[PDB]
DNA sequence: CACTGGCCGCCTGGAGAATCCCGGTGCCGAGGCCGCTCAATTGGTCGTAGACAGCTCTAGCACCGCTTAAACGCACGTACGCGCTGTCCCCCGCGTTTTAACCGCCAAGGGGATTACTCCCTAGTCTCCAGGCACGTGTCAGATATATACATCCTGTCATGTAAGTA
DNA sequence: TACTTACATGACAGGATGTATATATCTGACACGTGCCTGGAGACTAGGGAGTAATCCCCTTGGCGGTTAAAACGCGGGGGACAGCGCGTACGTGCGTTTAAGCGGTGCTAGAGCTGTCTACGACCAATTGAGCGGCCTCGGCACCGGGATTCTCCAGGCGGCCAGTG
């Protein structure tokens, strides 16, 4: 089990913080490197990317959908 | 609820139903209709043998079916399924016109 | 009455009686393996002249024809057609 | 008596025919013109070539002889109507 | 007093005509002499070619479970050999069709 | 002590400077233009023997050449070919 | 006695031999018989078509700043007109090279 | 900092050079050895005439030169600038080999 | 007398100056060897007619007139070399 | 904090439809027989094309010594293939309506095309000669080298627009 | 909420280098004179291919009615094209190094090539026939129709995974 999808991806996105936004095939790579099985959960990762970029707690750098850089909320 | 298939699959079901088939898949007397139209581009009064018409459909299909076959590698070559104006362009560059 | 138009009908039939003791062939395909025989006869007469130019030649021998053969052909076709033809010229030379 | 604009009849869904003999899964749409204009191009250079054949023979009917002929010329060469 | 008339395609052991091919060679103007074997050699390839292309459609045939050889069996033999396709690669067969022949990729997954 | 071998220079030359007096030429591009001829010669030659022999026609005629010149030059090559070789034969009639 | 010695180019107004064409086409094999104009109209043919190739020879030679024809000349002449191109597309002039031909995709910015 | 072109660049002024140029691109002596090589495999004891190995190297020059332009229709054709041995071997079955 | 490797003697840039003369801007590496290849496939192929058409002429010795033969052959017409 | 419904993706069986496969039936092409004629055959002859030996000479090959141009290779960089995704729209599938393709049926006539005739044209042969040419020579267009001028390419520098911290 | 400051961007000057450009020079390849001989031309003949006149009949063209398969059109929708954006690599480029191509010179000979001989060999041609083609007839292989089974396809339905709301 473990914690579910979104505490992992914010980890993903926070092991960095790169000046620029965290491309998503890096955050594959370093949820992998962690442990997961992104092949199968391709689409958790998406809907859940899309759900905490709608929730505000993380922001879109540049690109549009799954697409792009993705970097933190300002506090 | 009404019957359907899914895009390409009955395509492909007549791919195969084609490339089995052997006859003419030109309507007759209209390529002939068109075989008189050119010809009277170059001489007045031509009249044809019907094995002429013939002759000439046959040798359309077969530079169609090649040139069109050259086009769908051309066209999956370019990472496509849909033949292109360039595609056939480039067959024709390729194949010397 | 109308003239004789000539034909391969009576060889490729017989040879494929030989080569098929059971099957017929259509009309139309009939007129095709005519049409293919005398294209290739076509071409090998046509490269047979061109070395009997090229070599200042006077005589289409059966060295020239071996020879265009071996050109046209590719690989075991090439050899298998002159194999039999050695020995159809070895046989036609015994009498 | 004249004839003025037949090329559409070489329609639509006959190309689409040629295309599936060639193996093409799908057609775009602006394929059919510029084929047609294709098949022109090769129909003037084959009967061209024909009515000269036809000229020189000081005959005014087109044969399938004289067709596979400039199919023979033109480097597309026909069996099935030779003889 | 003379001998029976007998046939150089019989004297070759040959079915196509050795007289008939000389003839055409004669006239078809290609030199003005013609050696004797030629013509023999020349139908000895002619009836070898005709006789596996022959060969290979009586099998499309047989295969296709028909007994008489239809244009289209033709064309199955010219295309499914290589070194006869290399052959007639510039030659259509009239009514001949094509093979079925599909990219890997335009069948589905 | 030589044997001879043939080339077409004096007539290439000839025609160049008729098409332009102070124009030079080298030795290589004189040999593809002897080739050049040679071919163009073997082509028009060809043709107008498959156009004779086809037709049942034993005899090359100007008509035969006519013929053969309008199925392999394209377009106005055809026709000013044909018009100074239809000038050309008229002069050859006239004398 | 005799007439005096009258070449047959001079009497078609051509330079190219008309003789040595009448000559060459019967011992090249292509009919038993050739009409007596017939050469004429040839070395016609190939008179002209010299006539065109050597002057768009000579007018690539002057924009090189060339007195005499290098195979270059040639090369440049042939795939500048697409009417000889058409002619002679299956044709490579030795030395000759190709034309200056970049795509446009193949260019800066 | 020493001097150094961008990409491309000195590719394009070897373009316009060789395009200028008409001298051969392969050198003399390994072709010969090569054309040698391959005339050993059919018969034993072949020589040569230096015309014949010059004519060879002008066939195998245009043939290359004028595959690499089908080549780079094929690469352009599939939106890339690099070609890959998949343009070739287009290249090559829809010309007929 | 005996040729082993021949094919590595067309070298790397030899293929790069012939891509320039053909208008190629960027070559895979992975190119060269399939055309050492092809060019050998060229090669023994024009080589095997010019090789017959030798041996039918009863030399051993190969010419320059019997290469032009073999890409006349080929329909590859070359002039230069007194075709 | 833990339970539990709700949404999504994946797996699976079942219904329908195109196709495969099994029969019958009637039909027309294939195959086989007969008559015919014309092209292969026989035999001889005659002239000659090419095989065969021999002699020359030249160019292809082998060797070698320098001599750099090119090839090899490595290293640093950047730009290009390309993989993914998201979006948009464009063509496939299907139902309905139309329409002309096809069949099939009949009239007409025009042109292939065949035979006959008679004639211009062209190959052939002998004779004669002059044009194309191998060969020699000389000589200037162009290769080569050196020195300038500019194009062009790459980079550093300055003004500007925009994001960010803050009063 | 508006104000001031740091970073990205684009425009422009300028240097390095490659490439055009002017001019000297020498050189060997192009251009031209000469002996010549061999192929082109003149003249006349044999004869024959081929243009032309007349006919016919077969095939092509023209046209009319009916059916329907195919074409056309519209709707819908899903799947493909493709734009964009990041990544990671993989050639390009430029430096130095090796070596091996390249040039020049020398020697050999083997085979190309050219000349003479002759002899087998293939064309020419009258007589002859039998092998192959035109024509006709039949029937059974096969096209077409009809019915059952199968496979394929597409979708409805069931199960698992995760997630989010609530007691």
């Amino acid at each position: 089990s473990g914690p579910p999808v979104s505490e992992l991806i914010t980890k993903a996105v926070a092991a960095s913080k790169e000046r620029s936004g965290v491309s998503l095939a890096a955050l594959k790579k370093a949820l992998a490197a962690a442990g997961y099985d992104v092949e199968k959960n391709n689409s958790r990762i998406k809907l859940g990317l899309k759900s905490l970029v709608s929730k505000g707690t993380l922001v879109q750098t540049k690109g549009t959908g799954a697409s792009g850089s993705f970097k933190l909320n300002k506090k | 609820k009404p019957h359907r298939y899914r895009p390409g699959t009955v395509a492909l079901r007549e791919i195969r139903r084609y490339q089995k088939s052997t006859e003419l898949l030109i309507r007759k007397l209209p390529f002939q209709r068109l075989v008189r139209e050119i010809a009277q581009d170059f001489k007045t009064d031509l009249r044809f043998q019907s094995s002429a018409v013939m002759a000439l459909q046959e040798a359309s299909e077969a530079y169609l079916v090649g040139l069109f076959e050259d086009t769908n590698l051309a066209a999956i070559h370019a990472k496509r399924v849909t033949i292109m104006p360039k595609d056939i362009q480039l067959a024709r560059r390729i194949r010397g016109e | 009455k109308r003239s004789r138009k000539e034909s391969y009908s009576v060889y490729v039939y017989k040879v494929l009686k030989q080569v098929h003791p059971d099957t017929g062939i259509s009309s139309k395909a009939m007129g095709i393996m005519n049409s293919f025989v005398n294209d290739i006869f076509e071409r090998i007469a046509g490269e047979a002249s061109r070395l009997a130019h090229y070599n200042k030649r006077s005589t289409i021998t059966s060295r020239e024809i071996q020879t265009a053969v071996r050109l046209l052909l590719p690989g075991e076709l090439a050899k298998h057609a002159v194999s039999e033809g050695t020995k159809a010229v070895t046989k036609y030379t015994s009498a | 008596k004249v004839l003025r604009d037949n090329i559409q009849g070489i329609t639509k869904p006959a190309i689409r025919r040629l295309a599936r003999r060639g193996g093409v899964k799908r057609i775009s749409g602006l394929i059919y013109e510029e084929t047609r204009g294709v098949l022109k191009v090769f129909l003037e250079n084959v009967i061209r070539d024909a009515v000269t054949y036809t000229e020189h023979a000081k005959r005014k009917t087109v044969t399938a002889m004289d067709v596979v002929y400039a199919l023979k010329r033109q480097g597309r060469t026909l069996y099935g109507f030779g003889g | 007093a003379r001998a029976k008339a007998k046939t150089r395609s019989s004297r070759a052991g040959l079915q196509f005509p050795v007289g008939r091919v000389h003839r055409l060679l004669r006239k078809g103007n290609y030199s003005e002499r013609v050696g004797a074997g030629a013509p023999v050699y020349l139908a000895a390839v002619l009836e070898y070619l005709t006789a596996e292309i022959l060969e290979l459609a009586g099998n499309a045939a047989r295969d296709n479970k028909k007994t008489r050889i239809i244009p289209r069996h033709l064309q199955l033999a010219i295309r499914n050999d290589e070194e006869l396709n290399k052959l007639l690669g510039r030659v259509t067969i009239a009514q001949g069709g094509v093979l079925p022949n599909i990219q890997a990729v335009l069948l589905p997954k």
